[PDB]
């Protein structure tokens, strides 16, 4: 928090990523039985702010604190939403 | 009117804090002829 | 779109949220900062 | 980060400016100076007041105004309309000199540059 930022909007998405790894395959696995095996993962992030606005209280009058003794803010909103998805977390699909 | 939330119990108001809490909203009008369910209504969890 | 992987497999529940413990903490850290912004430093920042 | 400090440009400026101007003000601890052109028959932190003033910037641009009374609660108000209105009572008139740091910062908002100071002629009509 000493130096993230404190705005509200973000400029560059960070990536979210999908991993599929058949390489176990072709190392001992030929005698091992196996005849199939990969690895799948998952990762999927989103930050969203289903409604923002400007706000009327934010103006060029002496008024500057509110009711709960804040200062006012230029854009207001009621919620934010940080949703997160392992879709998988871990994927083992083999066969023997 | 004197109902104002911005001027709750200032010099003149006809309401004092109590207003903002349930258990004290009826204590929290000025006037004498205040019903629970004709001047005003409470609810604890109301959804928007 | 964002990560936050690194607080994906902090223990999380009605006892414990290490993730929470952050919120409550970074709280006083942020205002610091908001208020250096807008009272900039030639002045003592005033408290409540 | 971008921590800027005006308290001695804005000083100058208010010096410069009552130097321009022939005007003598007082200077409270906080920076701020204050004429105090007439008196009433005094506001406190908890108080509502009805005022007329003007607000404008050092090159006579008139940034906000309320040519017709606005009741305010004084406690929600700039630090500079905290520290000069209960200097006077009602029908008093005040010229306020306000610096960055007791008006609204180093970042401002929109109309109103960071760094800026602000002067407010202010006449107080009701203190209720």
């Amino acid at each position: 928090a000493s130096s993230s930022s404190t705005n509200i909007f973000r400029s560059f998405p960070i990536p979210n990523w999908s991993i599929k790894y058949n390489g176990l395959m072709r190392y001992k696995y030929f005698k091992d039985k196996f005849k199939r095996f990969s690895l799948q993962h998952n990762y999927r992030a989103s930050y969203t702010i289903n409604q923002f606005r400007s706000n009327f209280d934010y103006n060029s009058s002496p008024k500057v604190q509110d009711v709960n003794t804040n200062f006012y803010n230029e854009i207001i909103m009621s919620n934010v939403n940080l949703v997160e998805q392992f879709s998988p977390l871990i994927r083992m699909d083999f066969e023997l | 009117n004197k109902y104002d939330p911005a001027t709750i119990g200032q010099a003149g108001s006809f309401l004092n804090s109590n207003i903002r809490e349930i258990v004290t909203a009826k204590s929290g009008f000025n006037n004498t002829n205040v019903s629970e369910a004709t001047d005003y209504s409470v609810l604890e969890n109301a959804r928007k | 779109s964002t990560v936050m992987i690194k607080t994906a497999f902090s223990p999380s529940d009605e006892t414990q949220s290490a993730a929470f413990d952050d919120f409550r903490s970074n709280r006083l850290i942020i205002a610091n900062r908001l208020a250096e912004g807008h009272y900039g430093s030639g002045v003592a920042i005033p408290r409540y | 980060d971008e921590v800027k400090d005006y308290t001695a440009e804005n000083e100058k400026e208010i010096v410069d400016y009552l130097a321009q101007n022939n005007l003598t003000a007082q200077r409270t601890n906080s920076g701020l100076y204050y004429i105090i052109t007439k008196e009433g028959s005094h506001p406190t932190l908890n108080s509502n007041i009805t005022v007329i003033y003007k607000g404008y910037f050092t090159n006579g641009k008139v940034f906000d105004e309320s040519t017709e009374g606005v009741s305010y609660s004084l406690r929600t108000l700039i630090p500079g309309w905290k520290e000069g209105i209960p200097l006077l009572k009602s029908g008093g008139e005040i010229q306020l000199f306000v610096p960055a740091h007791l008006g609204y910062g180093s970042n401002g908002n929109k109309t109103v540059p960071g760094g800026a100071v602000l002067i407010f002629e202010i006449t107080l009509v009701s203190v209720n």
